[PDB]
RNA sequence: AGGUA
């Protein structure tokens, strides 16, 4: 609750007592997946298709 | 709020358009590198090419898998540091200064793999950055794609870049450490050991420096081969004897066939390795330009350190008479002071009068400091004294015009004279003393004035020519070489500019690198010496000057017929090149960079009587 | 004579001795803070006067009044150690003593009952540390002091925008200490305005009829009378022959009978003494002269009461006739002179619009606050609390006696709220400025200039919480009961407490201490802001302020301020000044009596300075203080000049005082220019702490008071013998005549080592003495960070050669011996934190274990059974310290995902690793592991491990302080109990604790005995306290913000060594960074053969006109001269007679050198211990301005057995062939900045994007990519890159599409791009049209 | 916030 009680505050606020950068500024996007991960998920599905090409037809 | 932004929109440019890639770090000096490679530490090297790094492990299959190669490159084994040398090989890396004034701000360099953490940047380059190595630092760029490195390769690079886009002279100039070396080796004594002797090419003058049975300047009569371009462009060796000295010799040994050796053969300061460069970039071309600046950076710098040219604390030789100009302009001060009392002068002619007083003892203690550094050296020839030029170093990095000129070496062993106090005006008793003498209090609180004044000047001048040169950008934004020629004969009548009463910039260097608008005749003989419209290259312009015709016609820009654009004529040609400008290049930023960029250089009787020619014309 | 300097004498020059010493270099912080906390028995400043300003708190009804009688601060719960360590602030409680007080309900005032509330705790205080600093979230920071303009009248002048005028005007500002502003400024029609704040202009008058004044009482108050008597015809007038200035001859000047001066005549100086020789009583004068005047004040018919004149009209032949026939006989006009008192005030009643009170306040109150219909009571309110209000209006002593001065008036103190009679005041003076009778006064005078320490803005910040919680208790009061009940349940210490701590933790004026050098932390305390809640913004220059006034000298530092956009702002406050009374700069002067300069100092204010003539220090003076020129340099009004010497009021104090610490610390700064000394000066203070701290070689006497003055340095409080000496722990046992009564017992000493600093350098304190050494009050028992001996010894001294060598020494490069790097010299260590928090998540609480999912068993292998890593365990870039992992959420899985699982039979795992890696590109040791977890939480076992670690080291501090005194006290038994009956056989063999079973018969040695061992009872319950006491704290846990379940802080130790890219300079300003490392065998060297260890570019000398770095290296030279010889001659070991001689020698040689001599040491043992401290060189102190001359230094050199020149021939490493002339080779004292290559790095490929935007930014691990910004998107754009600019801006920047297309492209071994959209872009579009905007794209 | 160019 106390954890609660608090209220969110901008980002437009300055980090570090009024530095022209602004907090916004340092946020990471955490949803975006990153480009090492895309491309080993890029490998992966050529080596599966190439298996399962491997494979008998049925 | 989130729109409107400072300075330009945030996002978009500034600020401030983050890019991957990139990295960043101190520079250093680059003293062995080739003008066209700078020093890449080796873990700044390895971070930016990971992908490239990844590439190539999964080409020679040394991973099975992108993760793999990751595994490897953070273990960084020894393999993948062979795969790193050869993707650097050919990749060429964008250098860039924090702040960037004009184009050569951002330039191509090919990275060279060094052990350490600072980006080793080429002595010759850091004039165009206006970097000095005092902790600035520099940031690096990755062009990724072919076309990109292609595009870096062709137009990035720095040898690309040896001429400034302001003015035609080279940006790529021996600054100070190498025009001292330079101007130690060509200078010459009056008496040295190994003088009269008779040489054979230069090369018997560096065995005999070498060897130390001659000193490294002397008077020598020396048998050179000197190449002149002549005829249709041929080289005609001329092999005959001049005199000159051991370390002139040897620096021509290092000049590229094709230049006269005059150029060589005198005291080289600032001014006159930039004029030869220059020569030799117009006679010769790019490559010979090239070799030949670095090749004279690493003689200067080799000639420097062997040179062991110090500062010591006798080489501010005080002037013998300093305390008797001092004491007497006090005296005349002083009764100026007291004929102030008794009413005979106003106290405005008085203050006047002071100051003039003093501004002559200066002058008078600078010129009398100049007369005794300048031919301190009275060492007999034979054994009969002579004043030649002295061995003072502080007088060689004075001449040579390395760092320090008169009124900065006046400051040091003269005395540093007047200056201002708040409000602005000039003080009435000047500082007597000089920074050999060491300053007393309270003199030193009156420059700490002018110090405060002039570091607060460089930051608001800063500031306001980083706002006028976006707004230089932003009105010469769209303009742009559209076509190769559009036909117009309307331009500007061009003269040699005079103000006041004599010409400060003649007709050559307003002219050179513009195109003709009209077919200008002789001043004598109705004779068309230039023909329809062209492009004025040195050649055109010596013609001009051998028939010195007083004004001539010139497409302008301004006048140019095209629509959305200017055609290639009316520009001109200044670029990298002395060739006309090519269709497609932006002239409008360039320019605008051009004149945004010496903004930080910006701190700023017989006349309305009697009219008096200075010379005899019509 | 301290023993510290017994043990290394540095050789002082400087020809005139100084009389006073040099000031505590932090009494500006301590004495405000002194004053903020003390006890006053009267109104003063700190909390006694917030207190007594805001109490008495009256109800509004009720007649329950809240009295306040006196405050107490509670003992800290922690002290600075403990604070530091557990990330607490180092505050003391606030306790009040109020009564509440209720009187006759409901009658006349008088009280009835009243009720006392003891201590009542209203909030948390910081408390100062000794060392000058505050630690609010165990990080030590400052308040730097402020410079903002004192409360008062300042009369300044308008210029520069004159209103399409000209004729530059004047305006007089009344600035309250608290309060609203009063503006009295003048229009270019000579019309006087006030503006309350800065509104809208009102007409002057408006404040004067607000005052209830009549418009002929404004004219009296102001204008002078004239008497016209109505004789004659057409009147008389009485004419004061001193009165007529600068007139023309409009009327016949009349005496004696006869006319003087006829009309149309020029009055000079010759009329006007004869009239007033003449005494001229009455003149006639002709109507038409009278046509012009205004008359003074009303006037009615006296025998039918018509009004025929009234106050301020212009005078006309009509109304004369009018009053003539009246029965008027006197009348008053306005005396109107365009060069005494103008037409300013009557032109300013003709355009005041209002005539009476009520109209006033109307306008006044419409003015403040747009339209808002002027009710009565309303608008006397505000007029009344703008102005007269205690409690909303205040000028403060301060401002009191500015105001005063600004007026002449010989009071100095009054009432804070205004009066008429002031604002009266203030118009007449502002009136005769316009008149040029007046002088204006800058407003950056030192003396108009006023400086709130810490304590003034803490006061003041306090008084603005009593005031919000005085408006909560004035609501309480009426709200709550207006009978009994207790007053600590309605007052509110959150607001007070939380407003404190806001002040004193975020706040513009609380910075982090820069802690990275004793100078960095003096500098910082010493501060001074013109910035702050308060002060002046950025948006400045302006000028004016940034650029030095006159009288900044000897009061503030003109050579010391940033470089950035505050320069001249942010200056450091001189050396010897200190804060007058009134908050003004006041700086030392020695009385000079009109024949002799007596030693008696006074601290002259700025504006007191003036009225003397100060001489110069550099005054020569024989005997007892007689001046040897008869015309001496001085400065009277600001303006230097030659005084004679028997006009002269005060001397300089010393040569000194003209600049700060971090200056005076530059040798030779009279041989540097302005410039480059200010950069030397700023780049002083960002020195790292080296390992091998030895000394500056050329000195300038302040290193020994910087490091004694600042908290690094270990003093001994009071003196003795050096009982134990340890790396942590000097025990000293004090001397007989220092202790207290009783058993006072040893004095302990805790060395502080390897604690991070605000720099994440490390801060370690080595013991500097050794066992049995006799140290007094004042001596450095262990040296700090970059601290030897007791001297600041920021950076080394070095062997530096001054010549190009092969270039790599180019712009203003250092090229460095690998002999440094051997040395292991300028190698610092930079001790770094790292914090790991097991958060309670809504996908369940965080755990920190050993067992890590997925791992290298190499992580598993650094960490205990609890999942840390152990004390001193070696760890790199990307290992595991701490173990974190977090309930893993629900997963989605590709197909491909799903075909793997379901083929290698693996299924994904219930919780995720989190565990803390060290960021990569760092190294080094785990020093120190501090385990969090707050109370009501279960401990883990290094929790458990670490508190009993703590618990047993306290255990062992105080086992070895009582076993001590238990010693002492068993002693004293034993000599008790051998008294009254010899008792020494068997006593002595048996133990000290079986010595009180012996008895003894009845006396007073048995009375004795049984007093110690009541006393031996008393300490063993002081000890089981003391333990209790401080193993409640170690036990107890951190209270941390909600969300975290535990918090694990690692301490990395990075020896990191110098090597290429850093950043490395000297004290002259002389910059660069360290091209290569070459090896030793590349160092040129002399013909002794000792290779230099450094090599300097000589051409940055002419040019930056720092020649003093050249004479500081020549004296290096004479200095390691020095201490080659006396090394010589300690190998050779001749004898105590033979060095003891060299040293005497060297000592003397100067030239009236104010150094003393001996012998006044000990014979044997103290010559060899200066021996050994010399034999690296003779440290030299060169005054700043008393400094060694050329004379002096080539002296010393032929001491040294050395080259006259200071250049010595030096042979090429490469080529082993001697350079041409000698070079000059010398030893000077190089620092290295806070600018390391290892920090400026960062470089990425892929990381950290943004979420608004894709800029590529973030992390302190690894950051973002540079900022390709307009400039360089222009520079692109002038040449022919477009294709490179399109990869700035696309597949790098911000085309997340793009930029994971070209990632595979490359990876596949491809490229090309796909130019995409940058997201930027469409974030524009979309922000575009969520205004009232479309925007679109449209194809042709 | 301080510092660097």
């Amino acid at each position: 609750v106390l954890k609660i009680a608090k209220e969110p505050i901008s980002m437009e606020t300055p980090i570090g007592d009024d530095e022209d950068s602004h907090l916004g500024d340092f946020i990471e996007d955490t949803t975006l997946e990153l480009p090492l991960d895309s491309a080993t998920t890029e490998s992966l599905r050529a080596a599966t298709h190439d298996v399962l090409a491997g494979l008998t037809a049925r | 709020d989130m729109i409107k932004g400072k300075q330009g929109r945030f996002r978009q440019n500034l600020l401030g358009k983050r890019v991957d890639y990139s990295g960043r770090s101190v520079i250093t000096v680059g003293p062995y590198l080739r003008l066209h490679q700078c020093g890449l530490p080796k873990k700044m090297a390895l971070e930016l090419f990971k992908p490239f790094i990844y590439g190539k492990l999964e080409l020679r299959g040394l991973a099975t898998t992108i993760k793999a190669a990751k595994k490897m490159v953070e273990r960084e084994e020894a393999v993948v540091w062979d795969i790193l040398d050869e993707v650097i090989r050919e990749h060429p890396v964008l250098l860039n200064r924090a702040p960037t004034l004009h184009r050569l701000g951002i330039q191509a360099f090919e990275p060279v793999l060094i052990e350490g953490k600072a980006i080793q940047l080429h002595p010759l380059v850091c004039a165009a950055y206006n970097a000095d190595f005092d902790g600035d630092q520099m940031a690096v760029h990755v062009p990724l794609t072919l076309e990109a490195q292609l595009e870096a390769r062709a137009l990035m690079m720095s040898t690309n870049n040896i001429l400034s886009p302001a003015n035609g002279e080279p940006i790529i100039v021996p600054s100070q450490d190498v025009v001292l070396g330079l101007y130690y080796m060509t200078r010459d004594c009056v008496n040295a050991k190994g003088e009269g002797m008779v040489l054979t090419g230069p090369k018997e003058a560096e065995r005999l420096y070498r060897s130390g049975l001659a000193s490294l300047h002397a008077r020598v009569k020396v048998r050179i081969t000197e190449y002149e371009k002549d005829a249709n462009g041929e080289l005609v060796a001329k092999t005959s004897l001049k005199d000159t000295t051991v370390g002139r010799a040897i620096l021509w040994m290092i000049v590229p066939k094709g230049l006269p050796y005059s150029i060589v053969n005198q005291a080289l300061g600032k001014k006159a390795i930039s004029k030869m460069l220059n020569t030799c970039y117009r006679i010769l071309g790019l490559k010979p330009t090239v070799i030949f600046a670095d090749q004279i950076m690493y003689t200067g710098f080799a000639y420097a350190a062997r040179s062991g040219a110090s500062v010591g604390i006798d080489d501010m030789v005080i002037p013998e008479k300093k305390h008797e100009i001092i004491s007497e302009a006090e005296a005349e001060v002083a009764e100026i002071q007291e004929q102030f009392q008794s009413g005979l002068v106003t106290a405005g002619e008085r203050y006047n009068k002071v100051i003039d007083i003093w501004a002559a003892a200066n002058d008078r203690v600078s010129k009398a400091m100049m007369d005794n550094l300048q031919t301190e050296t009275v060492i007999n020839r034979d054994g009969q004294e002579e004043k030649q030029v002295s061995f003072n170093s502080i007088y060689m990095m004075a001449d040579s015009g390395a760092r320090g000129s008169a009124a900065q070496i006046r400051q040091l062993a003269g005395m540093r004279g007047l200056m201002a106090k708040p409000d602005g005006s000039i003080i009435e008793t000047p500082i007597t003393a000089n920074f050999r003498e060491g300053l007393n209090v309270l003199q030193y609180f009156i420059s700490t004035h002018g110090a405060r004044k002039g570091l607060a000047d460089t930051a608001l001048k800063t500031a306001n020519s980083g706002y006028l040169t976006r707004r230089l950008v932003d009105v010469a934004q769209d303009l742009v070489v559209t076509e190769d020629d559009c036909g117009t004969h309307e331009g500007i009548m061009m003269t040699p500019v005079i103000e006041g009463g004599d010409v400060k910039e003649p007709l050559r260097d307003r002219v050179l690198g513009r195109v003709t608008a009209e077919d200008v005749l002789k001043p004598g003989t109705a004779d068309i010496l230039v023909p329809r419209n062209t492009l004025l290259h040195e050649q055109w312009c010596d013609l001009l000057e051998e028939n010195s015709v007083d004004a001539v016609k010139v497409r302008s820009v301004v006048s140019c017929d095209t629509d959305f654009g200017v055609c290639a004529h009316c520009y001109g040609r200044d670029l990298a090149r002395g060739h006309i400008i090519n269709k497609g290049e932006a002239i409008g930023v360039i320019a605008a960079q051009s004149i945004g960029e010496p903004g930080t250089q910006l701190t700023m009787a017989a006349a309305e009587s009697s009219i008096q020619v200075k010379n005899k014309g019509s | 004579y301290s023993y510290t300097e017994k043990k290394r004498i540095r050789k002082d020059f400087g020809k005139r001795p100084q009389v006073l010493d040099v000031p505590y270099l932090l009494s500006i912080q301590l004495d405000s803070f002194q004053k903020f906390i003390e006890q006053d028995p009267e109104g003063q400043y700190g909390l006694e006067a917030a207190f007594r300003s805001v109490f008495p708190i009256q109800s509004y009804s009720g007649n329950s009044e809240l009295q306040y009688v006196s405050y107490r601060l509670g003992e800290p719960v922690f002290d600075v150690q403990e604070c530091q360590i557990r990330g607490v602030t180092y505050s003391a409680p606030l306790r009040v003593k109020l009564r509440l007080v209720i009187y006759e309900r409901e009658a006349p005032e008088g009280t009835v009952k009243d009720i006392k509330e003891q201590e009542v705790y209203m909030g948390e205080i910081p408390l100062m540390t000794d060392n000058g600093t505050f630690v609010i979230n165990g990080t030590e920071r400052v308040i730097v002091s402020q410079l903002h303009r004192s409360p008062g009248v300042f009369f300044d002048s308008d210029k520069g925008k004159t209103h399409s005028s000209g004729k530059v005007l004047y305006n007089a500002r009344i600035i309250p200490y608290r309060g609203s502003w009063l503006d009295f400024e003048f229009d270019p029609k000579d019309n006087l305005f006030v503006r309350i704040d800065r509104r809208r202009k009102l007409p002057a008058t408006i404040i004067l009829r607000a005052l209830n004044y009549t418009t002929e009482q404004i004219l009296d108050l102001f204008f002078e009378k004239v008497i016209f008597e109505i004789r004659d015809n057409k009147l008389q007038m009485e004419l004061v022959p001193e009165r007529l200035r600068g007139e023309t001859a409009s009327f016949d000047i009349e005496a004696n009978g006869k006319v003087y001066v006829e009309k149309g005549r020029r009055i000079t100086a010759r009329h006007i003494r004869q009239l007033e020789k003449d005494d001229v009583k009455l003149i006639e004068v002709p109507v038409e002269y009278i046509a012009g005047k205004v008359v003074a004040k009303d006037y009615i018919d006296e025998s039918t009461g018509e009004l025929i004149c009234a106050a301020n009209m212009e005078l006309s032949l009509d109304l004369l006739a009018k009053l003539s026939q009246s029965g008027h006989k006197r009348i008053e006009t306005l005396f109107t002179n365009d060069l005494d008192h103008g037409p300013y005030i009557s032109e300013t009643l003709r355009v005041d619009p209002t005539n009476d009170r009520l109209s006033a306040l109307v306008e006044i109150y419409r003015m403040m606050r747009p339209g808002e219909p002027p009710t009565r009571e309303a608008a006397e309110s505000l007029f009344e609390n703008l102005f007269f209000s205690e409690d909303r209006y205040d000028l403060s002593a301060v401002g009191r006696m500015k105001f005063n001065r600004s007026l002449l008036r010989e009071e100095i103190e009054g009432s804070g709220i205004l009066s008429k009679d002031d604002i009266i005041d203030v118009m007449k003076k502002l009136i005769d400025i316009r008149n040029g009778k007046g002088e204006v006064d800058d407003i950056d005078h030192l003396g108009n200039r006023r400086i709130r320490s810490v304590g003034e803005m803490a006061e003041n910040q306090f008084r603005v919480g009593l005031v919000r919680v005085e408006r909560a208790v004035k609501e309480r009061l009426s709200l709550g009961d207006l009978d009994t009940l207790m007053p600590q349940d309605m007052i509110n210490a959150k607001p007070i407490s939380a407003a404190v701590k806001e002040f004193f933790g975020s706040s513009q004026l609380s910075q982090f201490m820069d802690q990275n050098n004793p100078l960095s932390e003096i500098t910082h305390k010493r501060r001074i802001s013109a910035l702050g809640p308060g002060g002046l913004t950025r948006e400045r220059a302006g000028f004016e302020v940034r650029d030095v006034h006159p009288t900044h000298y000897g009061r503030v530092c003109p050579i010391e301020t940033p470089e950035g956009p505050n320069i001249g702002l942010i200056n450091s406050l001189s050396v010897y000044a200190q804060t007058n009374e009134y908050g003004f700069l006041e700086t030392p002067y020695r009385k000079v009596t009109d024949g002799v300069v007596t030693d008696e100092i006074h601290y002259l204010s700025a504006i007191e300075e003036g009225n003397y003539v100060i001489a110069q220090a550099n005054s020569n003076l024989d005997e007892e203080g007689h001046f040897v020129e008869d015309l001496v340099t001085c400065r009277s009004k600001g303006e230097s000049s030659l005084f004679s010497r028997d006009q002269v009021d005060y001397m300089d104090v010393s040569t000194q005082q003209v600049v700060s610490v971090g200056a005076s610390l530059i040798p030779f700064l009279e041989h540097d220019d302005a410039n480059r000394a200010l950069m030397g000066a700023n780049m002083q203070r960002q020195a790292v702490p080296t390992l091998r701290a030895d000394k500056p070689l050329v000195g300038t006497g302040m290193e020994r008071a910087v490091a004694v003055d600042s908290g690094v340095t270990a003093v001994a409080k009071r003196g003795g013998v050096v009982q134990y000496v340890d790396a942590s722990r000097i025990v000293i046992k004090v001397n007989e005549d220092e202790m207290y009564p009783g058993e006072a017992g040893i004095d302990i000493y805790n060395l502080t080592k390897y604690t991070r600093s605000n720099q994440n350098t490390c801060i370690n304190q080595m013991p500097c003495v050794s066992l049995g050494e006799p140290v007094e009050r004042g001596d450095v028992l262990a040296d700090g960070p970059s601290t030897d001996l007791g001297e600041l010894a920021l950076g080394q001294n070095m062997r530096v050669a001054f010549m190009p060598w092969n270039g790599y020494n180019f712009e203003d490069s250092i090229l460095v011996s690998e002999r440094v790097v051997q040395e292991d010299r300028f190698t610092t260590i930079h001790i770094q934190e790292l914090a790991c928090v097991s958060r309670d998540t809504k996908l369940g609480p965080e755990e920190i274990t050993a067992d890590i999912p997925n791992v290298g068993e190499a992580a598993l292998s650094k960490l205990d059974e609890s999942g840390i890593v152990y004390i001193g365990a070696e760890v790199t870039g990307g290992d595991i310290l701490v173990g974190k992992v977090t309930p893993k959420g629900e997963t989605q899985l590709t197909p491909e995902e799903k075909l793997l699982r379901a083929i290698f039979g693996e299924k994904a795992s219930d919780v995720k690793d989190s565990s803390l890696r060290v960021p990569n590109g760092v190294s080094g040791t785990v020093i120190d592991v501090q385990v969090f977890t707050r109370d009501g939480v279960e401990k883990d076992k290094r929790a458990l491990e670490i508190e009993e670690m703590q618990l047993k080291q306290a255990k062992k501090d105080l086992s070895e302080e009582l076993q001590i005194l238990e010693a002492g006290l068993f002693s004293r038994i034993r000599a008790v109990l051998v008294a009254g009956g010899v008792e020494a056989e068997k006593l002595d063999k048996l133990p000290r604790d079986r010595w009180l079973e012996l008895g003894l018969t009845d006396e007073e040695k048995q009375n004795q005995l049984e007093q110690l061992a009541e006393q031996y009872d008393e300490l063993k319950h002081e000890f089981e306290k003391k333990l209790e006491a401080k193993r409640r704290k170690i036990t107890q846990g951190d209270d941390l913000a909600p969300g975290v379940l535990k918090i694990v802080k690692v301490y990395l130790a990075v020896k990191r060594r110098i090597q290429p890219g850093d950043k490395m300079a000297g004290r002259h300003g002389n910059k660069g960074v360290i091209s290569k490392i070459n090896p030793i065998e590349d160092m040129p060297y002399d013909e002794n053969g000792t290779p230099v260890d450094i090599v300097l570019n000589p051409l940055g000398v002419p040019s930056r006109m720092n020649i003093g770095q050249i004479l500081e290296t020549h004296l290096g030279m004479a200095a390691k001269g020095i201490g080659d010889k006396i090394n010589a001659m300690l190998k050779q070991q001749q004898e105590v007679a033979k060095l003891r001689e060299f040293i005497q020698r060297a000592y003397d040689l100067g030239a009236d050198v104010r150094q003393k001599v001996d012998l006044s040491t000990f014979s044997d043992e103290e010559v060899m211990r200066l021996a050994e401290n010399l034999r690296k060189g003779m440290p030299i102190a060169t005054p700043v301005f008393d400094g060694a001359k050329e004379a002096e230094i080539k002296e010393l050199l032929k001491l040294g057995d050395l080259p006259t020149s200071g250049q010595i021939r030096l042979y090429d490493g490469r080529t082993g062939e001697q350079f041409e002339r000698p070079v000059t080779v010398g030893y000077m004292y190089m620092l290295k900045l806070n600018h390391l290559v290892d920090d400026k790095m960062h470089a990425r490929s892929t990381g950290s994007y943004s979420l608004v935007t894709q800029q590529p930014l973030g992390g302190k691990a690894q950051f973002g990519g540079q900022r390709f910004g307009e400039m360089e998107v222009w520079a692109l754009e002038a040449y022919g890159a477009a294709y490179t600019l399109q990869e700035m801006l696309t597949v790098k920047s911000d085309d997340v599409n793009g930029r994971t297309k070209m990632y595979k492209n490359i990876v596949d071994g491809n490229h090309q791009m796909e130019p995409g959209m940058p997201e930027s872009f469409n974030v524009l579009l979309k922000e575009i049209r969520s205004l009232g905007i479309n925007i679109e794209l449209e194809d042709e």
